[PDB]
């Protein structure tokens, strides 16, 4: 035997290869960036609506002008986001500017891969993350949406979908979304794709909506507003 | 304060000491051992502060225990001299300890003086404490650099008693510790005087003018 | 089979085995023969002498540089027998141990004590599975500060004991046998005689007879505590002396 | 067995000897500063249940370090079916205070106890972090050491019974409380047989 | 060796029936596969020569460093795989760097060779880290021994050499050194001669071109260790090509 | 290390209970019977001493029963090397709690603290659990009188009368019928204790050396821990044989 | 490959066949004039009896290539 | 101390091995049900196998981390999961629970404690030499506005708010059935909340009303652990009511 | 050290109820040279036979009987390499206890302390469980002590026990001749009989060593004395 | 030279028999009056334990 820390005969790491496929078991993240705000839609991933939507969290505020929606292996994601909150805030605290979406994204990408059963300790990884994040927020330059994946690639996005089928979630986007479009269509364009990428229904207890907009912090949608957007497909 | 001396004779130590440790002329301790048996060929005399002196000797004593057992050959005097100098200086020392370090190595007898700072030095007869001068005036003349061993026990008993009686740094009794080179000889009576209290007639409270108050078992 | 059988993981790392010792430990003894060196150790009463073969595998070597005799302290000298890779490494470890005593004690370490600190060291390697035991053994000579000239040897597995005469090599059992008859018949020991016993015994078993640049003799005499290299001229002197004995 | 300061509202130990029993007398005093509210709480402790060791000054670390020492005494007491020697425990305490390095907080230990299974009389005091203190005479100790020392010489009855030492001691404690703030605050007198401990608690403020 | 499916050649805290680890031997092949480093001991200094293969025509000298300056009087010339060479370089630099600064004199080599070889060997012992598959030499000019050259193998064995070559044609290079007297010859002449052996090793039907790095620590530089001055460097190569033919 | 020498010594099973722990239970079985029975005024431990041979200096009080503290005691059934590491630490924690707190140590508190160390070995470290199951007898001022068991994993359960060693299954079954949760005085409790050793031990004549009963009773306002004497154990055995003959025919 | 202590299987037809080469190979039975061209990627699995100089006298290396060697093939 | 090679590694199966073994180990287990009241928030477990020779004290699955926060763990499996494993997650959350309780001036936010719980079981999955626990926990408490919560974690740390959630015996099976049981008129008084916990537990319990262990917790008063004899009285009332329904 | 290292245990239990490596270790102690230790109850005598088989050992130092400190001594069984660490270890412990008590380490206490370190060595990785059995003697506090420490970590207090070559025979003779609380003369005599039970390690005086602990401390006996005790047994 | 076998193949089956015969002629009941036998071995560690 040999590791997962070894190279395959392809000349690529074994552990990173496995991580992307792992994402596909779980939740979706759809972020559409328009010049009127950045919207995040994510699935609560329910078994019944009799599961309280009082404090299911999967879209969480990283900063109060940057929000983050997560996709992939949901468990691994919970610790990555909690951690992400302190580091962004150390940056917010020192610079005393409104954080840029691109700075939060770069910072979290080096933590993805530090894996190895040598040259690592308990605070360091012994496995790569298989969490792909969508950080969406408004900065000084304006609304930006960044995609982060386990290989650390950060890219600028106007619409990025990753989900249960990463491929699936994206193919629908091309079809619905178009470059310059209103906020209200942007929210809707997410509800039509959301279904496609889920194998599960449209329920108000099964989707979660959040908008970060100019002059306006990260907002969490309530049951009434969750319904307004469900109506918009 | 304290009274410690050594003399250089046929075997490693003839040690003289008072038992008492006094702070100026008040007794803190009526009897103690100021010249110590920890091993039986390494002996150490003490003076000055009690605390500083005990730790410096004990640390050497532990290192000596290892050499002694492995070789099955005698303890090494030099090792003891170097060890107290580096180790107590590092600590920076609470006050001063004049210590008399002594062991027979492989060669002749070596007696050393660790002064009030912290040092490794070579003489051959040491006296230590505030009474270093006082203990020395007898020792330096009666000893003429090796004398009869047995004669040295009479002479030393005489010197030691002189330190006790003329100099107020020594209550109760005087202790002599003799090693030829593995001997442990202790007689704590190098001065003639009564050891504790005397009660020929026994009254220390008038005949039951007070009575016994309660008896309990604390299991 | 045996000497290559799993029973735990004891043919891989140190843990006991069906053989009533340790397999990994036994390869470390077997390892001595591979190096190709054989040594004879004699303890005199004016010196303590070790003669070992000095491995010369080029003709582009300077004599001084290429040796197996090492100065551990200005009281102790040694020869390394076994695998040369392991030899350099053990000697550097010993040196720190000799030095560590050297400051504290204020005097030259006894030959017995030097062997005790290193022997224990070779045991850590042996106890550990983190590293394999040494493929070499260090055989010490020195003037003990009252007992006299002393010869101690620590094993590649690290146990040490005192010796009148010792041998380790390619042929450990046979050299030792040749050596007891030389002790039994007692010519006595001066500087020259004891060196002479030592070399001949190394020559007779292997059946070579040497050049002075392919044996090395190292002594610690009571001329001075410092360890010396005798060099080829004096080593040649001893070789010629061996003739028309006893 | 270093205790914070000495202010414990009372500091005094006296130990006095007979050939038929040996006695350790102690303030049972507790409560730091001049104000007390209490007059009870352990201070002398049985450690083999027939030997005592007394640790003296402020309550907290006095009780705390005694107990932590008790565990090392115990280890040695436990394993063998005969209990530890007084002479070996005497250096053990000396070292325990010494572990707390240069410019240490001052305790004053008093050990009173007959030796275990080699029968001779033993009294000793430690103070500071000092040289070995084996005596066979008498020992009095505390910060008002001179005041205790007087009394420890005062009670020895070499030939009377155990009982006469107690009644002499009751007066000895009282006269000492009028002389210093170290004696008093209730007094516990311990007459120690070798096979058990007898605790008597004396009448006296 | 063996090609057992569990350990011995797959670990290196495991000795063979004979007492050897197969893992160091596989590493020993690696010095043989690439170009040579020659180094000969003089008595006024040491002269080193490593041929650096021009693999790409868009390189400049200082690329794929086979020649390191260990201190300001200690050299290191390596042969074999360059990654294990770098590690060995780093340790050597720190060991040499503390000794000049602190003591104030030049390092006697024989101890240094033993320490570095201890480092190589300590790693061999372990199964958690690898044997080093480089062979390397250390060279120094000292005021306690004069010039010294020691060669340490991928096994952690140290021997002193009057004149060494480690590389892809040891047998041809050592022999040329044997014929010549360079053992106690003056460093200046040696520069030309070390280069000339490199010329024999090199083929114009196995190599295109090489870039000569020689290093001085000798009488020109007044015992200072510098990589060969451009004028001298060229002069020595110029001789190497001209004299064969 | 090496990953071919690793099939994971420490791992989770899908059956939820570690392989090495079930394997350790069989080892516990092998060592002799150690039991604890509750009294309504004490608690006692009864155990068979590892030694049974003529030769024994008798430096320990009993090899199995360790007197840990002045309100706590434990016995070990299983690996004796493994016993020495747990019993020495145990000695220190139980003692610190009675001494300082002036409040007698609960068994429930004690076990949770020790089990953390045992457990660490089973989940991570590449290690293995302890070979012993230890029976704690004590009194605390909280619940009252108690008996606790700990296992290799660091799993606990609090009984009031339990037996471990060989014929454990049979023993606990006998114990259920005669004792529930408190009905036996200190003397009946002790009689019950001798009875369980009797069936389970091969020798049914026993001896004071063969078995050791140590009692913990609070008498005269202080909690007393005592190892009973060879005479006292022998008197209990002599009383028990008469009663044995009559009980089972 | 000889190294057997095999009592469990291990054939020992294969044992005979390696041993037989040596037999033919010693001088007693001629082999001076006939050359054997021996080839192996792994000599990391063989024993010294079969290999080793003066039983198969010349030992020819082929190290990894370099640019010029690549140049002529291309 | 920790294992040099990792227990948990990303391998191809979609998750991880230890998560995968861990989901199996709470599936094959017994029922632990938690229903969210409007009085008291009550948790109960199916099995402890009580039979009157033993008494529960800390033996309980339900352990209070805090004055108003408690969690009930179902490590419990084919052959029984480990009380040893649960206790670590318990120790670490309880100290954190009390530190938050100190900081907030009204009853401790459950939310913090559950998020925390989820990260504790995940950090072991990324930590060298470690693996995640095979428990599922019902984190219960009241907020800083007094809002009752019943939350659940699985073995790798994922969290949801729930009205009522049931785990073990197939987690999906039992939790869909607890929705049916659950009424909002059956949580209006303290005995009715407790009756809903117990009805799910009765389904396949061996020797019920003794094995059934459930504890009640009040608004900021400590946990009240109910003995099985006292619990039995409620169990009789429902077990007859349930018979009547069929 | 300069590596990653090990930490995994080399011992895993069995559904037998045994630890595998300690059973292999037990075989190695039996393969040793006879070492007996008896507490008489008027002193403790540890006697051993040492296979040198050439008497080219100039030992006036290290032996199979080595004093740990001045009233503790140690005798082993099995192999020498494992002994070397344990003898050094014991001396260190002797030193730790010497500082605080200043009466060198007591026997009941020593064993617990060695036992704890021995257990780790099994329990942990990068170390392995011994295969030496130590017999520890001491006279301190006016009582003689004899303990046997097994290669697992276990400690038992014995009156008389045997190890080394043909221990089964030794322990059985020991029960018959020796009974509890017999004299110092009996303890010594049976002790030398067990060595004689089966010798075969060159019959010269320097091939047996005895070291005796009594009221005045511990000293090892000169080889010439040892031979006189042997001479009686035929 | 064979081993003790009896888990063997046909090849091993034959080898133990040759092994057996050699013992009986060489040092057994039968003896060798002036025939001396010379064995050459690279490593002897394949041969039967009796041999």
């Amino acid at each position: 035997d040999r590791g997962v820390n070894t190279f395959s005969p392809e000349g690529r790491l074994f552990q990173v290869e496995y991580a992307i496929e792992g994402h596909k078991l779980g939740s979706t993240a759809i972020g559409i960036q328009t010049s009127e705000g950045v919207c995040l839609a994510v699935e609560k991933r329910i078994t019944s609506p009799l599961m309280e939507p009082s404090s299911i969290e999967k879209i969480v505020e990283i900063d109060a002008h940057i929000g983050c929606a997560m996709s992939g292996l949901i468990a691994d994601a919970k610790t990555l986001i909690d951690k992400a909150r302190v580091e962004t805030q150390n940056h917010w605290f020192t610079y005393n500017e409104t954080m840029t979406v691109e700075s939060v994204t770069q910072a979290v990408s080096n933590l993805a891969l530090q894996f190895g059963e040598e040259d690592a300790d308990p605070g360091a990884m012994s496995r790569p993350f298989g969490v792909a994040l969508l950080f969406g927020g408004v900065d000084e330059k304006g609304p930006q949406l960044f995609h982060m994946d386990p290989s650390g690639t950060f890219v600028q996005c106007d619409a990025r979908a990753i989900g249960s089928a990463s491929e699936g979630a994206q193919s629908s986007l091309q079809e619905v979304y178009h470059k310059s479009t209103t906020l209200k269509e942007a929210i809707k364009s997410s509800l039509i794709i959301l279904k496609q990428v889920m194998e599960e229904k449209l329920n108000a207890t099964n989707i979660e909506l959040a908008t970060v907009q100019p002059g306006q912090n990260f907002h969490m949608f309530t049951k009434e507003e969750l319904e307004e957007v469900i109506k918009d497909i | 304060t304290t009274i410690a001396g050594v003399v250089y004779k046929d075997g490693i130590v003839l040690g003289a000491d008072t038992r008492a440790t006094e702070g100026m002329v008040v007794a803190d301790k009526n009897c103690s051992k100021i010249h110590f048996i920890s091993p039986n060929i390494y002996c150490c005399g003490a003076g000055t502060a009690a605390d500083t002196d005990m730790t410096t000797q004990l640390i050497s004593s532990n290192l000596e225990l290892h050499s002694l057992t492995t070789g099955r050959l005698p303890r090494v005097v030099t090792a003891n001299r170097m060890l107290k100098q580096m180790l107590f200086r590092y600590q920076g020392y609470i006050g001063a300890a004049l210590v008399l370090g002594g062991v027979d190595v492989t060669g002749p007898h070596l007696y050393s003086i660790y002064p009030h700072g912290s040092t490794d030095k070579l003489p051959y007869v040491t006296m230590g404490s505030g009474s270093l001068a006082a203990m020395a005036v007898f020792e330096d003349k009666f000893r003429p650099d090796m004398e009869e061993e047995e004669a040295k026990k009479l002479v030393s008993e005489a010197i030691a008693a002189g330190i006790f009686n003329d100099l107020g740094s020594g209550s109760n009794i005087d202790l002599c510790v003799i090693s030829k080179s593995k001997l442990d000889f202790l007689r704590p009576y190098s001065v003639p005087n009564k050891k504790g209290t005397r009660f020929g007639r026994y009254r220390c409270e008038k005949g039951t003018t007070a009575v016994l108050t309660e008896k309990v078992t604390p299991l | 089979m045996s000497r290559g059988s799993s029973a735990g993981f004891d043919r891989h790392i140190t843990i006991f085995s069906p053989e009533g010792r340790l397999y990994q430990v036994e390869y470390a003894f077997k390892a001595i023969n591979q190096g190709g060196l054989t040594s004879v150790a004699v303890r005199g009463k004016d010196c303590a002498v070790i003669v070992t073969q000095k491995k010369v595998p080029d003709k582009l070597l300077d004599s001084s540089t290429v040796t197996h005799l090492f100065k551990i302290t200005e009281n102790i000298g040694c020869v390394m027998t076994g695998m040369t890779a392991d030899s350099r490494s053990q000697v550097q470890r010993a040196r720190y141990e000799a030095a560590n005593w050297k400051y504290k004690y204020g005097y030259e370490i006894p030959v017995d004590m030097l062997c005790k600190r290193i022997a224990d060291i070779s045991q850590v390697y042996t106890q550990n599975a983190e590293m394999r035991p040494l493929g070499c053994c260090m055989i010490l000579i020195g003037i003990d500060e009252e007992q006299g000239p002393q010869v101690y040897k620590c094993d590649p597995a690290g146990y040490y004991c005192g010796f009148k005469a010792t041998a380790a090599g390619v042929k450990q059992t046979e050299s030792t046998s040749f050596l007891e008859k030389k002790v039994k018949k007692k010519f006595d020991w001066t500087f020259e005689q004891t060196v002479e016993t030592a070399i001949t015994c190394l020559s007779t078993v292997l059946s070579i007879d040497f050049k002075p640049s392919e044996i090395e003799v190292g002594v610690v005499t009571v001329e001075n505590p410092k360890f010396r290299i005798l060099t080829e001229a004096e080593i040649d002197a001893h070789l010629v002396a061996l003739a028309e004995r006893d | 067995m270093s205790v914070m300061s000495y202010n414990g509202g009372a500091v005094m130990a006296m130990k006095g000897k007979n050939c038929v029993a040996i006695a350790a007398d102690r303030r049972f005093g507790i409560q730091a500063q001049m104000v007390t509210t209490d007059f009870q709480k352990i201070f002398p402790m049985g450690d083999r249940l027939y030997i005592g060791l007394a640790g003296l000054a402020t309550d907290v670390q006095t009780v705390a370090q005694r107990l932590k020492f008790r565990l090392n005494l115990y280890e040695l007491k436990e394993g063998r079916q005969i209990k530890p020697y007084t002479l070996m425990s005497m250096v053990a305490n000396l070292l325990y205070e010494k572990r707390f390095g240069p410019y240490y907080t001052e305790p004053v230990i008093a050990g009173l106890d007959p030796k275990t299974f080699k029968p001779f009389i033993c009294s000793l005091d430690l103070i500071g972090c000092p040289m070995v203190t084996d005596d066979f005479v008498v020992s009095g100790t505390c910060s008002e050491q001179m005041y205790g020392m007087c009394e420890s010489l005062w009670e020895p009855n070499m030939d009377p019974e155990h009982l006469f030492e107690t009644i002499s001691q009751a007066m000895l404690n009282a006269v000492d409380r009028d002389a210093v703030s170290g004696m008093g605050v209730i007094v516990h007198i311990i007459e120690k047989d070798k096979i058990t401990t007898r605790t008597l608690k004396a009448r006296m403020d | 060796m063996s090609s057992i499916g569990t350990g011995y050649d797959l670990s290196a805290s495991t000795f063979s029936p004979d007492g050897r680890v197969f893992q160091v031997e596989y590493a020993m092949k690696a010095v043989e596969n690439s170009s040579t480093a020659i180094g000969i001991r003089c008595k006024d200094g040491v002269v080193f020569g490593v041929e650096k293969l021009v693999l790409s025509k868009l390189y400049e000298e200082g690329s794929n460093k086979r020649l390191f300056n260990v201190d300001r009087h200690v050299g290191m010339a390596v042969a074999g795989l360059l990654a294990d060479a770098r590690s060995l370089a780093d340790i050597a630099r720190e060991e040499a760097s503390n000794f000049r600064s602190n003591f104030g004199y030049n390092i006697p080599l024989k101890h240094l060779a033993d320490r570095v070889a201890m480092y190589v060997h300590a790693y061999t012992l372990y199964s958690a880290v690898r044997p080093f598959g480089c062979s390397f030499m250390l060279g120094s000019y000292s005021v306690n021994d004069g010039a010294q050259l020691y060669m340490i193998d991928p096994s952690g064995v140290s021997y002193g050499y009057w004149g060494c070559a480690i590389g892809k044609a040891r047998q041809a290079a050592k022999t040329e050194i044997e014929k010549l007297q360079m053992k106690e010859m003056t460093c200046r002449d040696v520069v030309k001669e070390v280069a000339k052996i490199i010329y024999i090793v090199h083929d114009e039907v196995k190599d295109k071109a090489f870039e000569l790095e020689l290093s001085w620590v000798g009488e020109l530089t007044k015992g200072r260790h510098e990589i060969v001055p451009k004028d001298v460097r060229e002069e020595a190569e110029k001789y190497a090509k001209e004299s064969l033919k | 290390m090496s990953r071919r020498y690793d099939s994971r010594t420490t791992i989770f099973s899908p059956e939820g209970r570690l392989y090495q722990v079930e394997y350790a239970m069989e080892a516990i079985g092998h060592a002799g019977t150690c039991l604890g029975i509750l009294a309504n005024d004490g608690v006692l431990l009864a155990a068979e001493r590892r030694n049974i041979h003529k030769l024994l200096d008798e430096v320990f009080f009993s090899e199995k029963i360790y007197k840990l503290n002045e309100d706590m005691a434990c016995s070990v059934a299983g690996i004796t090397s493994d016993a020495n590491v747990l019993t020495n630490e145990l000695r220190l924690i139980a003692q610190r709690y009675l001494l300082q707190y002036q409040e007698p140590i609960p068994c429930e508190q004690l076990v949770t603290a020790l089990c953390d160390i045992k457990q660490a070995y089973t989940q991570f470290g590449g290690k293995r659990p302890f070979g012993v199951s230890l029976l704690y007898i004590g009194w605390d001022k909280h619940y009252g009188f108690q008996l606790y068991q700990s296992d290799p994993s660091g799993n606990y359960g609090g009984w009031k009368a339990t037996c471990i060693g060989n014929n454990s299954a049979a023993a606990v079954s006998m114990l259920k019928q005669d004792y529930k949760e408190g009905e036996m005085t200190l003397k009946s409790a002790l009689a019950l204790a001798v009875k369980v050793l009797n069936k389970t031990m091969d020798v049914s004549k026993l001896s004071a050396e063969k078995v050791e009963i140590a009692t913990l009773t609070r008498e005269n306002g202080k909690t007393v821990i005592r190892v009973l004497k060879q005479k006292e154990v022998e008197q209990l055995i002599k009383k028990h044989e008469e009663e044995e003959a009559k009980a089972e025919r | 490959t000889k190294r057997f202590d095999s009592e469990k299987a291990g054939d020992r037809e294969v044992q005979r066949t390696m041993l037989e080469l040596l037999n033919q190979l010693d001088g007693f039975q001629p082999n001076t004039q006939v050359k054997v061209i021996a080839a192996t990627n792994r000599v990391d699995i063989l024993d010294p009896a079969l290999l080793r100089s003066g039983r198969l006298d010349r030992k020819i290396e082929f190290p990894m290539p370099n640019e010029e060697a690549r140049a002529r093939i291309m | 101390m920790s294992y040099d090679r990792a227990i948990t590694v990303f391998s191809p199966d979609g998750h991880l091995f230890q998560v995968e073994y861990a989901q199996e180990a709470v599936k094959k287990g017994s029922t632990a049900v938690g229903v969210r009241g409007r009085d008291i928030v009550v948790l109960g477990v199916e099995k402890k196998s009580v039979a009157k020779l033993q008494d529960e004290r800390t033996v309980r699955k339900i352990c209070a981390l805090d004055d108003n926060v408690c969690m009930a763990f179902a490590v419990v499996a084919s052959v029984s999961g480990l009380t040893a494993d649960a206790r670590i997650v318990i120790n670490r959350a309880r100290v954190e629970c009390q530190s938050h309780r100190l900081t907030v001036g009204d009853p401790v936010t459950v939310e913090y404690i559950t998020r925390y719980i989820a990260s504790l079981k995940q950090r072991y999955t990324q930590s060298n030499g470690r693996r995640p626990f095979g428990i599922s926990a019902l984190i219960v408490g009241f907020d800083f506005d007094g809002t009752p919560r019943l939350y659940q974690t699985d073995p790798s740390g994922t969290y949801h708010a729930w009205k009522a959630n049931a785990i073990g015996r197939g987690a999906k099976s039992v939790r869909e059935f607890l929705e049916k049981n659950y009424t909002d008129d059956a949580i209006e008084t303290d005995d009715l909340t407790i009756k809903l916990v117990i009805k799910a537990l009765l389904e396949v319990v061996q020797s019920g009303g003794k094995n059934i262990e459930l504890a009640v917790m009040r608004r900021d008063q400590p946990l009240k652990i109910l003995s099985p004899e006292e619990i039995e009285k409620y169990v009789a009332e429902i077990e007859k009511e349930k018979e009547e329904n069929e | 050290m300069a590596e990653r290292g090990y930490s995994f245990s080399l011992t895993t239990f069995s559904p037998s109820g045994k630890l595998v490596q300690i059973e292999y270790a037990l075989a190695a102690v039996a393969g040793g040279a006879p070492s007996v230790g008896i507490k008489a109850a008027n002193g403790v005598v540890l006697a051993t036979e040492k296979k040198q088989k050439s008497i080219l050992y100039d030992e006036r130092s290290v032996h199979k009987v080595e004093p740990i400190t001045k009233h503790i001594g140690l005798v082993y069984s099995g192999m020498g390499p494992d002994y070397r660490v344990l003898v050094h270890r014991a001396r260190k412990l002797a030193q730790q206890y010497y500082l605080v008590y200043q009466e060198p380490i007591p026997t009941a206490q020593l064993v617990q302390r060695v036992a704890s370190v021995m257990q780790e060595y099994t329990q942990s990785g990068g170390v392995r469980p011994f295969g030496v059995s130590l017999l520890i003697c001491g006279w301190n506090e006016g009582r003689p002590y004899l303990f046997q420490s097994d290669p697992s970590g276990a400690y038992f207090a014995w009156k008389a026990t045997a190890m080394g070559k043909n221990y089964v025979n030794g322990k059985t003779f020991l029960e018959k001749r020796y009974n509890e609380d017999l004299e110092l003369e009996d303890a010594i005599h049976t002790a030398i009989l067990t060595l004689k039970e089966s010798f075969e390690g060159q019959m010269t005086e320097d091939n047996i060593e005895v070291g005796i602990c009594n009221e005045a401390g511990f000293r090892r006996l000169t080889p010439t004395e040892v031979r006189d005790y042997l001479a009686a047994i035929a | 030279g064979g081993r003790r076998f009896s888990e063997g193949t046909s090849a091993d089956r034959e080898i133990q028999r040759t092994l057996m015969e050699l013992l009986n002629q060489m040092d057994g009941f039968d003896t060798l009056h002036r025939v001396k036998m010379i064995m050459a071995t690279n490593r002897p560690d394949t041969l039967d334990p009796a041999l």
